[PDB]
This record gives structure tokens, sequence and C-alpha cells, in this order.
């Protein structure tokens, strides 16, 4: 789904920011939450 | 999170190109004009990074003010995701455009300012896009500050 644009090739960004939003997207679809804030609210009380 | 584009064809016939940067599994897509008139209604969730196209019509009463085209994607749960943009359509003669382009290039080369920054000086003085002695007094205060 990634666009082969000039902005995706030139603009530098953190690898760790790319790794977090890949992990935030996978948790958001399995728990079927609303946004990334509801993911952070769920992790705030998750025990095991 | 999107980009939307508006291309003209003639007097009223325009073309609306849009493309979404994230995927929300929506029921439909309602594109409206200033929350009043619905331009585009498509079914299903639109795909990410796919440029869709639709022909719309805008009359004289919509062009006279900077209007807003809103793109909302309504989820099956009832909630939506709103994304909009504000357009401004100006209309010039070929003689009138090349004379106003003559002012914009000669002022940008002399004052070393960007044409968008020169547009903010003109628009703060008067509604129409024209340069007078009141605009040039603020180009001095811009370069002095």
């Amino acid at each position: 789904s990634m666009a082969l644009s000039q902005q995706n090739m030139d603009i530098e960004l953190s690898t760790l920011s790319l790794s977090n939003e890949l992990l935030l997207e996978s948790i958001k679809t399995e728990s079927k939450l609303e946004n990334y804030t509801k993911v952070m609210e769920m992790l705030s009380t998750f025990r095991p | 999170q999107m980009d939307v584009e508006l291309f003209p064809f003639g007097g009223e016939n325009y073309r609306l190109d849009y493309k979404f940067k994230n995927f929300y599994n929506a029921s439909y897509l309602s594109i409206k004009l200033n929350d009043k008139r619905e331009l585009v209604r498509t079914e299903g969730a639109p795909q990410v990074n796919i440029e869709y196209s639709a022909n719309i019509t805008l009359n004289t009463a919509d062009i006279s003010q900077p209007f807003e085209i809103g793109l909302t994607r309504v989820l099956p749960s009832g909630s939506w995701a709103y994304a909009a943009a504000k357009f401004t359509v100006e209309e010039y003669n070929q003689y009138s455009f090349l004379l106003k382009l003559n002012k914009a290039i000669r002022l940008s080369r002399a004052t070393e300012l960007s044409p968008t920054i020169l547009e903010g000086i003109v628009r703060s003085v008067n509604l129409q896009l024209d340069i007078n002695t009141d605009v040039l007094g603020k180009v001095f205060l811009t370069k002095y500050y």
C-alpha cells in the first residue's frame, strides 16, 4: 500500500518511529480499538 | 492524511481528484460543499494511495468566496473521520494575467521575497489581488523587520 513518491524517498524519518507505527497498527486491528490513544490506554492496565 | 485536487474544465464543470493516505474501513464516502451540498457519494471504503476522480459543478455563488470541500468517511459503527481543504478560485483574462504576473515577478526579484509571502502582503491590504502604494509600504516593513 506504500506510494512510490518523491516524499517517501527523500524525507528522512526515524526507523524507530516506523517500527512503532507498524506495531501500533497490528495491535489496533487485533483488539479492534478506535485509535492509537485507545491502544495506549489498553497497555496502561494490561497485566500479564 | 489525504490530498484533494480541483481541476477546471470550462465555465462550471470542474474535476475533483482526491487520494487518501490512511485506510479506514468505512461504509461510504460523502464529499460535501461547505457542509451544505453533497458532491460525491461512493460506496465502500476507498483504497489507500489510489487517486479517485469525479466531475463536479460549481456555480458563480460558490466561487466568489473561498469555499471548503470536506471529505468524510463514515464507519459502520456510526463514527466518522473528517478531512477537508479550503480552495480559492480566481478567474483572469489572458491580458490581465500576464500584467499581474509581470508585477509578481518584478517585485519578487527586487525584494527577494517569496511569491506566497508577497501574496500575504497583498491580501492583508485589500480583498482583490493588486499592488498599490499601501502594499509597497508593507513590503518595506516586512523587509525591515
